[PDB]
């Protein structure tokens, strides 16, 4: 994602002999992540009905 | 009268039976259960079927 920085500098001596200079303006960068996970388990069986439970 | 009974052999041929002389009626015995008691699965890369008993 981008984004515009503001502006800043100096005003000037106004002044004769001499003329002005505009100025300008920047940009600028913005990242980020993906990421993704997950697991699993399991049992087994003849453990469940010999146990007395599940 | 059944065909399949313990016999064994010693050497020159002899023969010996055994025989069991129960008579009684009875012992006991009985079913009880697994869970999942039958089962059917395939596999579909190949053409199969199947059965379980346990």
């Amino acid at each position: 994602m981008p984004y515009w920085n503001d502006l800043d500098g100096d005003s000037q001596v106004l002044n004769d002999t001499d003329d002005l200079v505009p100025q300008k303006i920047n940009a600028g960068q913005d990242k980020a992540v993906l990421i993704l996970r997950g697991n699993a388990w399991s049992s087994h069986d003849l453990a469940a009905t010999l146990s007395g439970s599940d | 009268v059944d065909d399949s009974m313990p016999v064994e052999t010693l050497e020159d041929g002899t023969k010996v039976f055994t025989s069991y002389l129960f008579g009684a009626g009875a012992l006991g015995y009985a079913e009880g259960q697994p869970e999942v008691p039958t089962e059917t699965a395939r596999n579909a890369l190949g053409s199969q079927d199947i059965l379980i008993n346990r």
